[PDB]
DNA sequence: AGCGGCGGAGCCAGCAGGGAGCTG
DNA sequence: CAGCTCCCTGCTGGCTCCGAGTGGGTTCTGCCGCT
């Protein structure tokens, strides 16, 4: 769907928060370039948490509607719960 | 086992002094597996023939001898579940036994 | 007990406490009473677990879609909003409607 | 007096597995007006609902061979003053159940005449003598036919009440929800304690279709019967109520989310989708 | 008019209901955060309460959309919570009970 | 036994008239809620061999939008109505320019008549009802919520709004009492307005199959 | 290992069945090779009503008790009733025993009853004199072994079977009460 | 020696029996 | 009008189900014989 027609919630649900964090910290573990300057922490999960808090994760979420359509929500663009 | 009929599993009133009320497994064998009381003893069986010859000589009648005319007022004797005869005087035969 | 004895001691009432101890009749009656609960504890599981599994296998694919509606595995609509309000069950409270009565 | 309502896991099974034959099907019949207020009209409604066969009212039954109906082998001046087959039938009722259920020999005789036609004539003693007699002949396989029709008439005749409802209870409810609730002129709720009556059978349709019976509030505790009588949406609400009754009977709480979801997925196809 | 809707929704009137956020408890939390001291006249204007509740009702969306089918669905899905919100964030109630600034 | 039968027929007429009002047919308030005394004075208190007899106590009504489609109801004297005792009603169906009607039988209708009612259904959409079934208006019951029949344009609006196809909705079988009460074919969804103890009012849609 | 006691009559009443009361006496000789040959004497649960049948080992269908007695050797009817109701001045017993009597007023002699039993046997004989021998063997050895298996034990078997029927009637009239299955007097 | 033969509870299918209904 | 056809209802027999895991132990995996 186009950017005008977005009917899903602007809040990043707990499942999206869990899976985005997991799949981004996995990328950090495979030596993907970090999007946020770190202060010496070495754990990829904490690195991914910091990126999520700073809203810099280079990932977008495809929300499949029941009819078959989908919406592309950028992680930076929707509200994080915590 | 694993049956929803709890009636067999329940502690029956006739378990007094012959089956331990407390002792039973807590699993799917509650009340089905039961131990034995302390002084509870299980009979081992013997021949009823001496009891039969003792019975037939006081005042009782075998089935073949009497007619059912006098069978209603008297009492029916069972030995190991088989109807042996008929006696006019239940008392003083109970005392004799 | 004498025949046809409907008195409290003859039918299971225990006038003694756990301190004074139970007279042997009362001990046997209490054992027989607790045996019922012990049997029920074992018997109830084979029905309750089966009920739980049967409930789960009938609803295991019912979920809230991104349309905010509730649909089963074949996209048949069960509720237009979850709980007919669209709200999570873990973030609600008990409240009182002041304007009522 | 009727707390054999089988709550708990058995009721949960009877609801989940939607069973044609629940162990305790029962009504919660409410009353409309002055019958809900006083006990006598409540009893009048009660007797019209409680099923009654002619076994309930008779003491003993006997058959004789009277050569002449005029002869009156039994000394009864009522037949003498009242007066074609010689083999007759005689049944003795009792005053107790008779005056408990408010019947008459005329009503019983007209029930017999309607059920069997003019194949037999009932000669009933008046409601004046201490003895309650009605004699039966057969107008013109001779007496065993009379024996069989006697058995058939004792087994099922429905003198009063409706079928399949065996015993009906009557009491004033204490819980506010089961009590009638109104709104006064000053916007109160004024919990009213009116007469209700619960059964042990279920019809749900011959009951509501009765005079002085409230056809707005009578639930039947029977999911299949509710499906047959009121429809699938009323089934969802009644099923929700009965499913919440067992959970809240313990005092425990389960959020309405889950009850609504279960009652929806069980009734989202237009038919009673029992979970089996 | 909301009162009659509540009275028809809840026969055998029971004010106990399940709702998302404890409005009374949040009012009491604000009272302690901002040191209301309800012994003095409040500066909160009564029309501000009404025009803030009306805007909050718009902000609290369950069914998104603008067509009348979506408006009716949103209104029905938020009806009970909106009734409670209006019954607790009253002009009179805020002026004489909570005294919030 | 005529007071009971008169009361029964009065309640049957009242329920049928309420059914017509809910279905959409034009009925005056005077006939909508008349007491038992008006029925007595207008029909005659004597259902057994008297003037309040069936067949000329039947009701004909018309829809509000246009007085072209008309709906009779028929109360056959026969307990178990048959083909020969409904072919007369069908002959009336044809001799009038009417399209549909009701039959409130006394006892169960015969399977041959049921199969007929199935067979001429597309030409004449007529259905049956029971004497027992119409002594109470089931919609008045507390368990039965508010059912509203959708028109085709708003059905299409609903489907376009929710982006779901026709068979994904919750459905209702045409044989259940509420759908039979309104009188509605398959492929016709019904608004169902019910109160929610969680959030106020809840709207659900049941499709007929 | 627990088990129900043998050679004793138990009158039960199962809830949902074609018959209301049923009296069983599983029987064993003094540790014979034959297993527990269990015989049930039952009463139907509702014309005439309350007929008494007795499903027999190695017999596919239930057999009315009066036919069993006539096959056992009692041609008359007074003699049969002398083995069931012990006091003829009790008409309540007669009123419930006559519905079973009028069921079998077409068998009057021993051989036709033997044929009737043999027709219901698991191994139906092709000729009359084969069913006669098969049913005679069944009555001689299969039914009630504990009361005796010898040349002439018909009178003793008839007395015990009439006692079983009398026990069933006592439970039907309520003169006595139903025996308890969990009563460990009834267990061995 | 190596293998060759010698209990209980609750939904569907299926028949049996009995009315409407058409036809000579 | 009496006899034949058909559809429904009622009743009986049949099939499948019967909590979640966990630790041990035990015996048993054919024998006779006959070429």
């Amino acid at each position: 769907q186009a950017n005008q027609k977005r009917i899903t919630t602007p809040y990043m649900t707990k499942y999206e928060r869990a899976r985005v964090l997991g799949t981004r910290a996995l990328q950090i573990a495979m030596c993907a370039p970090v999007m946020v300057e770190l202060e010496g922490e070495t754990d990829p999960l904490l690195i991914a948490m910091k990126e999520l808090k700073a809203r810099k994760i280079p990932i977008i979420i495809r929300r499949y509607l029941p009819d078959g359509s989908y919406e592309d929500w950028g992680v930076d663009e929707l509200i994080i719960s915590d | 086992r694993d049956g929803k009929l709890a009636k067999p599993r329940q502690l029956h009133n006739t378990l007094w002094g012959m089956v331990c009320p407390a002792e039973t497994p807590e699993g799917h064998a509650v009340g089905l597996v039961k131990n034995l009381a302390l002084m509870a003893y299980i009979s081992v069986g013997s021949q009823p023939s001496p009891i039969l010859e003792f019975l037939e000589e006081w005042s009782m009648e075998n089935l073949e001898e009497i007619s059912p005319a006098a069978i209603a007022d008297a009492t029916k004797i069972f030995v190991n579940g088989c109807w042996v005869g008929i006696h006019k005087d239940p008392e003083q035969l109970m005392n004799t036994l | 007990f004498i025949k046809d004895d409907y008195g409290p001691e003859s039918r299971g009432f225990v006038e003694n406490s756990y301190l004074a101890g139970l007279t042997p009749t009362e001990f046997f009656f209490h054992a027989m009473g607790g045996r019922e609960g012990l049997i029920d504890t074992a018997v109830k599981t084979a029905e309750t677990g089966y009920i739980q599994r049967r409930l789960i296998k009938s609803m295991e694919s019912v979920m809230v879609k991104y349309d905010a509606t509730v649909r089963n595995s074949i996209n048949q609509v069960v509720q237009l909003r979850y709980g007919e309000d669209g709200l999570a069950g873990e973030s609600v409270e008990f409240q009182n409607l002041a304007t009522l009565k | 007096s009727a707390k054999n309502v089988t709550l708990g896991v058995p009721r949960l099974k009877e609801l989940i597995n939607i069973s044609k034959k629940p162990k305790t099907p029962s009504l919660t019949v409410f009353l409309l007006g002055q019958s809900a207020r006083d006990a006598e009209r409540a009893k009048d409604i009660l007797c019209r609902l409680e099923h009654t066969t002619l076994r309930k009212v008779t003491a003993n039954t006997a058959i004789y061979y009277d050569p002449n109906p005029q002869s009156t082998v039994v000394a009864e001046d009522q037949e003498w003053v009242n007066v074609i087959s010689p083999w007759l039938l005689r049944v003795e009722l009792d005053r107790k159940h008779m005056t408990d259920r408010k019947l008459t020999m005329e009503q019983i005789a007209e029930k017999i005449n309607a059920g069997f036609g003019d194949d037999l004539n009932c000669i009933f003693n008046d409601d004046n003598a201490e003895k309650l007699v009605l004699r039966i002949r057969i107008m013109n396989d001779d007496d065993v036919f009379l024996r069989c029709i006697e058995s058939n008439m004792l087994t099922d005749m429905t003198l009063q009440g409706i079928e399949q409802i065996s015993k009906v209870y009557m009491h004033l409810p204490q819980t506010d929800n089961k009590k009638k609730i109104i709104i006064t002129e000053d916007g109160e709720f004024k919990a009213l304690q009116e007469w209700i009556l619960e059964t042990d059978g279920v019809s749900l349709m011959r009951v509501l279709s009765e005079k002085d019976v409230d056809p707005v509030r009578t639930t039947s505790n029977d999911i299949v019967e509710i499906f047959t009588v009121l429809g699938i949406e009323a089934v969802r609400k009644a099923l929700e109520r009965e499913l919440y009754h067992v959970i809240s009977f313990d005092g425990s709480y389960v959020n309405y989310r889950h009850l609504a979801l279960l009652c929806d997925t069980m009734t989202c196809r237009g038919h009673l989708m029992a979970i089996t | 008019e909301d009162r009659e809707v509540l009275r028809v929704i809840f026969p055998t009137g029971d004010s106990k209901v399940v709702l998302p956020c404890n409005l009374l408890r949040m009012i009491w939390n604000a009272q302690k955060i901002f040191h209301i001291n309800p012994r003095l006249p409040s500066d909160l204007h009564p029309i501000k309460v009404v025009e803030g509740v009306k805007e909050l009702s718009k902000k609290l969306v369950i069914v998104n959309g603008d067509d009348p089918l979506s408006r009716q669905a949103q209104e029905n899905a938020t009806l009970l919570f909106n009734i409670h919100l209006r019954s607790t964030l009253c002009s009179r109630r805020m002026a004489e009970e909570f005294r919030l600034s | 036994d005529d007071e009971e039968e008169t009361y029964r027929l009065w309640k049957i007429r009242k329920t049928i008239m309420q059914l017509c009002h809910d279905r959409g047919y034009l009925v005056t308030q005077d006939e909508l809620d008349q007491t038992l005394e008006e029925f007595k004075a207008q029909f005659g208190d004597k259902p057994s061999e008297g003037r309040p007899r069936r067949t000329d106590l039947t009701v004909l009504v018309a829809h509000n939008d246009d007085p072209t489609d008309q709906m009779f109801v028929f109360f056959p004297e026969e307990p178990k109505v048959g083909i020969k005792t409904i072919k007369v009603y069908c002959q009336r169906m044809q001799e009038e320019n009417i399209t549909r009607a009701l039959i409130v039988v006394q006892q169960g209708m015969t399977p041959s008549a049921k199969q007929s009612l199935v067979d001429m259904a597309p030409k004449y959409i007529l259905e049956q009802f029971l004497q027992q079934e119409l002594l109470i208006n089931i919609t008045e019951h507390e368990l039965v919520p508010e059912h509203v029949v959708m028109t085709k344009e708003e059905v299409t609006e609903l489907l376009a709004r929710y982006k779901l196809r026709e068979n994904q909705l919750p459905r209702i079988q045409a044989g259940d009492p509420v759908a039979r009460y309104f009188g509605i074919k398959r492929g016709q969804v019904v608004k169902i307005i019910r109160p929610s103890e969680t959030a106020g009012r809840y709207i659900t849609y049941r499709l007929v199959q | 290992q627990e088990k129900m006691a043998t050679n004793t009559v138990y009158v039960f009443a199962k809830k949902d069945s074609k018959y209301a009361y049923t009296g069983e006496c599983r029987s064993c000789l003094e540790n014979s090779s034959r297993p527990t040959s269990t015989i049930w004497v039952s009463m139907l649960a509702r014309a005439i009503g309350q007929r008494i049948v007795a499903t027999l080992p190695y017999i596919k269908q239930e057999v009315p008790i009066i036919i069993v007695f006539r096959a056992l050797g009692f041609v008359s009817d007074r003699d049969i009733l002398e083995h069931i109701i012990y006091d003829f001045e009790d008409p309540e017993m007669m009123e419930m025993v006559k519905p079973s009597l009028d069921e079998a007023f077409v068998i009057q002699e021993q051989n036709v009853a033997l044929n009737f039993i043999g027709s219901r046997g698991a191994k139906p004989g092709v000729t009359k004199e084969k069913r006669i021998k098969y049913a005679k063997e069944v009555l001689q050895k299969e039914m009630l072994p504990h009361v005796g298996v010898s040349d002439f034990c018909e009178t003793k078997k008839a007395y015990f079977l009439g006692y079983m029927v009398h026990r069933l009637l006592l439970a039907a009239l309520g003169r006595r009460e139903l025996d308890d299955r969990d009563h460990y007097g009834n267990k061995r």
